[PDB]
RNA sequence: UAAUUGCGAUAACGAACGAGACCUUAACCUACUAAAUAGUGGUGCUAGCAUUUGCUGGUUAUCCACUUCUUAGAGGGACUAUCGGUUUCAAGCCGAUGGAAGUUUGAGGCAAUAACAGGUCUGUGAUGCCCUUAGACGUUCUGGGCCGCACGCGCGCUACACUGACGGAGCCAGCGAGUCUAACCUUGGCCGAGAGGUCUUGGUAAUCUUGUGAAACUCCGUCGUGCUGGGGAUAGAGCAUUGUAAUUAUUGCUCUUCAACGAGGAAUUCCUAGUAAGCGCAAGUCAUCAGCUUGCGUUGAUUACGUCCCUGCCCUUUGUACACACC
RNA sequence: UGGAUGGAACGAAAAA
């Protein structure tokens, strides 16, 4: 019993919730993304993951671990709430999935040269037809700058 | 059935949908007679759409409007606009476009926005100024 | 405008339409000065005026002329607005329009 | 102004290179068989194309044209 | 930054008042219109408001000296018996002439 | 004790802030979202909000 | 449509409560220069004097003069909604008064030094020659003085 | 029996595949029917700084949210009833189905 | 030919209509007349002061032939005014309200008006037999 | 050409971004789909005036019919179309006709490479380093300050009156907002001069507030060139509302008090059509408080359709003792 | 088959 104003504006809060607690979360599965749907008697999750099997764990504990937060946090009643996490197709195609791999090398000490030209190399791989990653800071210096690579050709405007 | 047309006029934001059939020539202003045309000014300005072409042509038929919104010069353009198109598309489907000849051309001869509508709209108030164009105020010291 | 074209039918009983226009004629500024030079140094230079500035001129003048008379005055602006009309029409040296007009044809003609 | 961009003149250069025992001096009908036989992303893109189409074919009707 | 002393010496003068003016301000006329009618007035109303093309309340009192309100008074006087015709009646700007 | 708490918060800036950075300053009310602006332009695309004009 | 011609009982600027009055003004506007009373107030009062109100204030018969002075310094005993007064439930009697000509500022001293006297901070800001309404002062009431 | 099906989606494309097999089901079902009925699209504005801090230009955005809403008027059996609720449900589409 | 009160001009009707009710000088008068402003937003009392309250039913008795249902705070919103709020910018303010609602209890005792269902008064029934028959009268007055 | 936008020329050929292209919004559709949460006509019941048919209203389950006005979805429509001038004779430009629309139709949204040692650690549970960490610079509670005033400056709001003020009447918009573990937006009735109080009602919304009966505006009056019935700063007295709590008055209402201001010096801001300017309304903050901002509509001007003189910008040539680059 | 010169205008703390 809601003025459809706020309803909406509630979903999309509700999307918004999900989505920066995933991304929070699911950060070494690979996650790219979730949807949601509405039906009568459940409201239903899906996430976009690669490390599916790490996002399931063993005999599910960690989906079922999620599915009980989402629960408890948002006040549902038992069967109203799902999680299916499902492989993302072209991983290679998801600046998401890219942006976290970069986090990880970096945190893992790899070199920004090397490091930004595996990921360029990777999506052009991947069938792409254009990519740019920037990298802005601390660089070997006191002075922060950024440097720019970039492959194919992108539009802006 | 009887005879029977419906139009409409317009003007920055007024509408005036416009009855016409077969009757005895009255001339109505939503439950009034045309010589109630509250601005003191623009009587002749509602006049004219009678007058251009003569009484005459008006003793077999009805016009009824109704005006909304806008303000009294728009609403007044409104209710001339409406006549006129009334007026044609009566003598359109009705009488031979023989007479429409010379009625359209004396209307658009003397005043285009008899049968066509303005097309000046309202530009929408952009930030930093009071207005469309209009900045507030710069001061450098 | 309806007032003051009254006014000029109870006075000077020829068409007020007429005396405006004769108004106009008579209160348009045919010389002008301006800016004209080279460089640093430009100076006042006579000119010629466009009809059309001599008619939008002469509607100021007149215009202003009324409006100035009648401010702070008991006069209405739409009685004042015809006795500038009417004397500009017949030619006064008392209107405004006309003290504006030929002192910027002496200017002119004294810096030609 | 009135210029036509590139994207524009190239592409009736391909059509007037290709399909001339076809579309006529009529504005309408090469409009109407623009979409027909190419594809175009907007009706103001085809519009203009199919403009300067005929532009191009008035060219013709007086003697050649460079190019 | 200003000195602890060239401040206060600022103010001190600041308060100087009194209000620069650039102003003239030149004293007029101070009409003293008359605001009561009495026998020699009314009879030189009705003696003179013919042979004018024109009269209206300002015309009465830029002349006669006699206010806006005796003016009004008058003119609607004058009309009832009939003297001067009216040709436009709006409020704040009367239209009279004479009868011939 | 039963002070530590004991001015009342029923309204006032202090008694909302925004469900993310919680900062009482520039908060956005409207249609009870109850988020400050800076902290609304990151998120909203994924609320749902865009530019048209 | 009327025009009288006069009777020579005329008279011009005449006195009362201590206040020169002008004349040859309409009477209701005319009692605005009595110190104390407001348009409301000269209104009200000539609409209970049964004074008709476009007759100019020299013209005017002096028998109701007084009737008038009579009304307007004890308005209450004629039907006058004593919310019309300007001072109200006051300080020391309690009942509901109408300060005039001459006790206007003297009420206003008294009340001025009442407060200095009780060491207010009202009274302490009068005594500055401060603004006591709660204005800003940075950048207004400059040259006040 | 006299029920009301209310849709109020944000996105055009879905709400029209839904408004559209509605119809459709209803049609190939022979049920007598009100057309859909396209109510106004309400528009849903804020307008903040861009800037974080308080310095620079003044420059304002404006963010919107379309909501569009239709509703369609049934005289449908119990056994149909069940159905269209039970089936046609495809996120970003709100449903909302009531008698009376 | 039939006439009704939309046939003659609305200056003249309301003149005509509060004249009318002087002589018989039976509606009402509230008591406190001549002593009020109508409105928050006024800054003087009405200069006619002999009478008004004939001119205020007038107005609001066509006003009602005119709608269907009406209450005072339409009519306050109508009568209403700009306000000078000294020297800050001008503002919309609602008319008094116990003016207008004496007005229409007094069209009650007369009976020109009645409550109507769903909020409202209506004009009625021997009501419009006057507001009809005083626009006649004020047209024909024209011979 | 608004445009490294094009015609073309050519030791360059072939490409990419930006512009353009694109999307939203305002204008045309008596053509498609329809619509008691939008209307219209007719038919019933019914009110008034004339009667001779008629005119103007009221009326939810009286039905019937339609979609012009309102609402959208899918589409169409302008591409400078046709004609006449003008140029290697090309990109183009000018005028006229037709047309809802012929300055890229109007307005925006997005918007390249490289930079500033511009602003923000007071937006962040983003942060490196430094400081402090229990009589803490953590957190919480009470009372003050952020407004404090001899002065200087910036954005604005009122006005210096008659193209006006005051009193009665007349009577017209658009963009929007609205309550669930709640007190929102309020119609209607009653009390009160007023602010306001009280008893009910609809609405989670094209249906209810709301036709937001707004203001400026018109029509009759009073005033009358008088710091005046202009102007309402300052101040006194009383009555309410919001809020635990208003005292250096939160705001509203009533009475009284009635100061500068007579068009504003050097200087300086914005602007080419529904635009400037006048006039109000909605929303943001919000327990209460607009002289602010973001939008919306009503009334609606004058003067160009040009130039590089002032202040600057883009491209080319040239000089340079400059390179944190004429500061 | 052409044609204009044309007023005044000082200075900017050290290091990166
Ligand atoms: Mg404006
Ligand atoms: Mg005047
Ligand atoms: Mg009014
Ligand atoms: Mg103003
Ligand atoms: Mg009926
Ligand atoms: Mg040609
Ligand atoms: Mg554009
Ligand atoms: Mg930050
Ligand atoms: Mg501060
Ligand atoms: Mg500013
Ligand atoms: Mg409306
Ligand atoms: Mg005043
Ligand atoms: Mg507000
Ligand atoms: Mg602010
Ligand atoms: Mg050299
Ligand atoms: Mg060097
Ligand atoms: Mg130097
Ligand atoms: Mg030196
Ligand atoms: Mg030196
Ligand atoms: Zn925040």
């Amino acid at each position: 019993l809601i003025s459809k104003k706020r309803k909406l504006v509630a979903d999309g809060v509700f999307y918004a919730e999900l989505n920066e607690f995933f991304t929070r979360e699911l950060a070494e599965e690979g996650y790219s993304g979730v949807e949601v749907r509405v039906t009568p008697t459940k409201t239903e999750v899906i996430i976009r993951a690669t490390r599916t099997q790490d996002v399931l764990g063993e005999n599910g504990r960690r989906i079922n671990e999620l599915t009980l937060l989402v629960q408890k946090r948002f006040k549902y009643a038992p069967g109203t709430i799902v999680l299916y996490a499902e492989r993302v197709q072209d991983r290679g195609l998801s600046a998401v999935a890219q942006a976290e791999s970069m986090k990880f090398k970096l945190l893992n000490g790899l070199a920004i040269r090397r490091a930004a030209y595996g990921v360029v190399r990777y999506v052009m791989e991947s069938g792409a037809k254009g990519c740019e990653v920037v990298v802005s800071g601390k660089l070997r210096a006191a002075r922060a700058k950024a440097m720019k690579f970039a492959d194919g050709f992108l539009i802006h405007s | 059935a009887v005879p029977s047309v419906q139009t409409f006029g317009k003007k920055k934001s007024a509408t005036a949908v416009a009855h016409v059939k077969a009757g005895k020539g009255l001339i109505k202003v939503n439950g009034s007679p045309i010589t109630l045309v509250e601005p003191e000014i623009l009587r002749f300005k509602v006049y004219e759409p009678l007058l251009l072409v003569g009484l005459d042509k008006f003793s077999n038929i009805d016009i009824r409007v109704r005006v909304t919104g806008g303000g009294h010069v728009s609403q007044v353009y409104a209710i001339r606009q409406a006549i006129a198109k009334g007026l044609v598309a009566y003598h359109q489907k009705y009488v031979d476009e023989q007479s429409k000849n010379e009625l359209k051309k004396a209307f658009t001869s003397y005043d285009r926005t008899l049968l066509i509508a303005d097309s000046r709209r309202p530009e929408p108030k952009k930030f930093g100024g009071k207005g469309a164009r209009s900045r507030f105020q710069k001061s450098y010291r | 405008i309806k007032h003051t074209l009254d006014i000029i039918n109870v006075l000077t009983d020829q068409n007020p339409i007429q005396v405006v226009v004769d108004a106009i004629t008579n209160t348009g500024p045919r010389e002008d000065t301006t800016r004209v030079g080279g460089g640093g140094a430009a100076r006042r230079q006579a000119v010629d005026v466009s009809p059309l500035r001599r008619v939008n001129q002469a509607i100021a003048l007149l215009t202003i002329g009324a409006r100035e008379a009648a401010f702070r005055n008991i006069k209405t602006i739409a009685e004042t607005l015809a006795e500038e009309l009417i004397n500009a029409a017949k030619g006064s040296s008392t209107s405004y329009a006309i003290k504006k007009k030929d002192e910027l044809e002496r200017v002119a003609k004294s810096n030609r | 102004g009135r210029v036509r961009t590139k994207t524009v003149k190239r592409a009736s250069k391909a059509l007037i290179e290709r399909y001339y025992p076809k579309l006529t001096l009529d504005f309408q009908t090469n409009k109407r068989l623009c979409d027909e036989i190419a594809t175009i992303q907007s009706k103001r893109l085809r519009n203009k194309i199919a403009g300067y189409t005929t532009h191009l074919m008035k060219r013709i009707q007086k003697g050649p044209v460079r190019g | 930054q200003l000195s602890k002393a060239a401040k206060a010496a600022a103010a001190l003068a600041g308060g100087k008042k009194s209000k620069k003016k650039w102003s003239k301000k030149s004293m007029k006329d101070r009409a003293q219109h008359a605001v009561i009618l009495d026998q020699e007035k009314y009879d030189r109303i009705l003696k003179e408001v013919p042979t004018y093309r024109y009269v209206s309340v300002s015309v009465l009192v830029d002349r006669l000296k006699i206010g806006g309100s005796l003016a009004r008074i008058a003119l609607r006087h004058l009309e009832k018996e009939g003297i001067i015709k009216p040709i436009s009646k709006h409020s704040k700007q009367a239209i009279y002439t004479r009868a011939t | 004790e039963n002070v530590w708490f004991s001015h009342p918060r029923r309204y006032g800036k202090g008694s909302r802030q925004c469900r993310v950075c919680s900062s009482h300053t520039g908060l956005i009310r409207k249609y009870g979202l109850n988020i400050c602006r800076q902290c609304f332009r990151e998120k909203a695309n994924d609320i749902g909000f865009n530019k048209f004009r | 449509s009327l025009v009288v011609q006069e009777q020579g009982s005329f008279q011009h600027i005449l006195r009362l409560l201590n206040t020169n009055v002008d004349g040859n003004i309409k009477i209701v506007y005319a009692l605005t220069t009595i110190k104390g009373v407001g348009r409301r107030y000269s209104n009200l009062v000539c609409k209970k004097a049964d004074v008709d109100l476009h007759k100019r204030a020299g013209e005017l018969t002096q028998e109701e003069l007084e009737r008038i002075v009579q009304i307007m310094q004890n308005p209450t005993h004629y039907k006058i909604p004593a919310w019309f007064l300007n001072r109200q439930n006051d300080i020391t009697d309690g009942k509901d008064y109408h300060t005039l000509a001459n006790n206007v500022e003297s009420k206003l001293r008294d009340d001025l030094e009442r407060l200095k006297k009780i060491r207010a901070h009202r009274g302490i800001r009068h005594f500055w020659g401060l603004r006591v309404r709660g204005q800003h002062t940075k950048t207004t009431g400059r040259r006040r003085a | 029996i006299k029920i009301r099906i209310t849709l109020t989606s944000t996105k055009v494309k879905q709400l029209e595949n839904v408004s559209s097999n509605i119809v459709k089901n209803a049609e190939q079902h022979n049920l007598v029917k009100k057309g859909p009925v396209r109510l106004p699209t309400k528009v849903l504005k804020i307008s903040t700084r861009k800037t974080p801090n308080g310095e620079g230009s003044k420059t304002w955005e404006t963010y919107e949210m379309r909501i569009h809403k239709r509703y369609i008027d049934l005289e449908a059996p119990v056994q149909i009833v069940k159905r269209i609720t039970q089936i046609t449900i495809e996120p970003g589409v709100d449903v909302e189905v009531v008698v009376a | 030919p039939g006439v009704s009160v939309r046939d003659v001009a609305a200056q003249d009707f309301i003149n005509a209509y509060a004249s009318f009710l002087q002589r018989q000088g039976k509606l009402e008068v509230p008591g406190y007349v001549d002593i009020v402003k109508t409105s928050s937003g006024n800054e003087m009392p009405p200069q006619d002061a002999e009478g008004w309250f004939y001119k205020r039913a007038a107005s609001v008795a066509r006003h009602i032939y005119m709608r269907k249902q009406v209450g005072v705070g339409k009519l306050n919103k109508l009568y209403g005014g700009a306000k000078s709020r000294g020297v800050r910018p001008y503002k919309h303010i609602d008319a008094s309200g116990s003016i207008n609602r004496k007005v229409l209890q007094a069209l009650e005792k007369i009976g020109i008006v009645e409550i109507s269902p769903k909020g409202g008064r209506r004009i009625s029934e021997n009501g419009q037999r006057d507001l009809d028959r005083i626009a006649a009268q004020t047209l024909e007055e024209d011979e």
